[PDB]
């Protein structure tokens, strides 16, 4: 698990900057967000933003590190239903019986 | 083994394990603390369950089981059925709604760490409001009573750091804790202050004259409504109570206590008086015409000692009427057989 970010490229990450760069939270240009290799799901421009903020106007800001937390835990993605005992874990995405 | 070295060691470790980043992680847990309230206030807008409920069932799901709701507080809530059924309603919430609970949980969770972290900040301040009348651990304790108090009030949206915001609250806590638990006898904060100035001026007074000021000088110096009467009155209360138990005279076995007499009790020559009084008064109380005698026997005698609201239904005139005549007729048959003459009382 990794915590915060800064700048170099933003790919396969969270919904944070998803608003900073309207293209993917207003329209659907995140697939065109790549600058040039097209004519010839997460990913961003070469490098455009620096920290954890809100950009109506750079208001909620916070410039800081990026932690690499090693939490020894077992991360399941697509758990399924086993109903012998009480339905443990979870389902694919719908119900959350946890 | 000798306390505090542990209670300090207890968080130097944890803190020493997780000192939350000055901005980042304080902001992290900060943000994850407001969306808590937001969430819960909204859950309530859907569950009908009072904010207390939603706020109480999310804590018991994270920090402690049924056990926590049973001992700290009695059984108003069923260990099983109550809580479980409350949370049972949070799962029934649609995706959109079950969304906040998942937040409410992680949030309270966030409230945990943030507080645990700044536990070193407490003792720091606490390291100064030391000499007053509050144990050091106690000081720390009511000190946390202002820190966690901060957690509710903070506004991460307002960019000012946390550490410094807790400062105020914390110091506020310790201060009330000083005005409350420091003495055996309780005095108001108003008089509390009124005592410092009154002791703070004595200082500049010791400074010159040489004479430990008369209640006149100290009175002038202080200000407006300060009369010599007041200061002599305001200092008696200043002094701290004296031990009922203290080495008296030639400090040996003789304990200060035997030196204070008793009173509520009728020392024999008082009980002996009741038996004569009571038996004699009641006697003369039998050679009178029931009425007035009784209403005045029961009036001054029984309930609580208003000639008007005196007798049952007869007017004031027949009240006084038989009164001054009966009472007085009473006095002159007793004076004869001198029973009550010698003022027993």
């Amino acid at each position: 698990r990794v915590e915060y970010v800064k700048k170099e490229r933003a790919g396969l990450r969270l919904p944070l900057a998803a608003w900073v760069e309207k293209e993917a939270y207003k329209p659907g240009e995140i697939l065109a967000e790549l600058p040039e290799p097209y004519l010839f799901g997460d990913k961003i421009v070469a490098a455009i933003d620096p920290e954890e903020e809100v950009i109506a106007e750079a208001e909620g800001v916070v410039h800081l590190h990026e932690p690499a937390s090693i939490l020894v835990v077992k991360a399941r993605v697509y758990p399924f239903e086993d109903d012998v005992e009480v339905s443990t874990g979870d389902r694919v995405a719908p119900g959350d019986v946890l | 083994k000798i306390s505090t070295s542990d209670p300090v060691r207890q968080y130097l470790h944890e803190i020493g394990q997780v000192p939350l980043l000055t901005l980042e992680e304080e902001v992290e847990l900060a943000r994850k603390v407001e969306e808590g309230m937001e969430a819960i206030k909204k859950l309530s807008e859907i569950t009908g369950l009072d904010p207390d409920l939603i706020r109480e069932v999310v804590r018991a799901k994270i920090l402690g089981s049924a056990r926590v709701r049973h001992i700290p507080g009695l059984k108003e809530t069923l260990d099983p059925k109550t809580v479980e059924e409350i949370d049972q309603k949070l799962k029934s919430l649609p995706k959109e709604h079950k969304r906040y609970l998942h937040i409410a949980r992680e949030g309270e969770a966030a409230r945990q760490h943030l507080i645990e972290a700044n536990l070193r900040l407490v003792v720091s301040i606490a390291k100064k409001y030391t000499g007053r009348g509050l144990s050091f651990l106690d000081l720390i304790q009511e000190g946390n009573q202002g820190l966690i108090r901060a957690v509710e009030k903070f506004e991460y949206k307002r960019r000012f750091k946390f550490s410094t915001y807790a400062t105020w609250w914390i110091r506020q806590a310790i201060n009330r804790a000083i005005a409350d638990q420091a003495r055996t006898i309780r005095i108001p904060v108003h008089m509390v202050e009124t005592i410092n100035k009154l002791s703070r001026t004595a200082r500049q007074l010791q400074q010159e004259l040489g004479r430990e000021p008369t209640y006149e000088e100290i009175a002038e110096a202080m200000g407006p409504g300060w009369d010599a009467k007041r200061v002599e009155e305001t200092l008696k209360i200043a002094q701290e109570p004296v031990s009922l138990e203290t080495p008296i005279g030639d400090e040996k076995d003789s304990f200060y206590g035997d030196f204070i007499p008793d009173e509520h009790l009728p020392s024999p020559v008082d009980a002996a008086t009741q038996s004569l009084l009571s038996e004699e008064l009641e006697k003369a109380l039998s050679k009178l015409s029931e009425r007035e005698a009784m209403v005045l026997k029961l009036r001054k005698g029984l309930i609580d000692g208003e000639e008007v609201g005196a007798f049952f239904g007869v007017t004031r005139e027949r009240i006084r009427q038989i009164e001054n005549k009966a009472l007085r007729k009473l006095k002159y048959h007793e004076s004869r057989t001198r029973k009550l003459r010698d003022f027993l009382d």
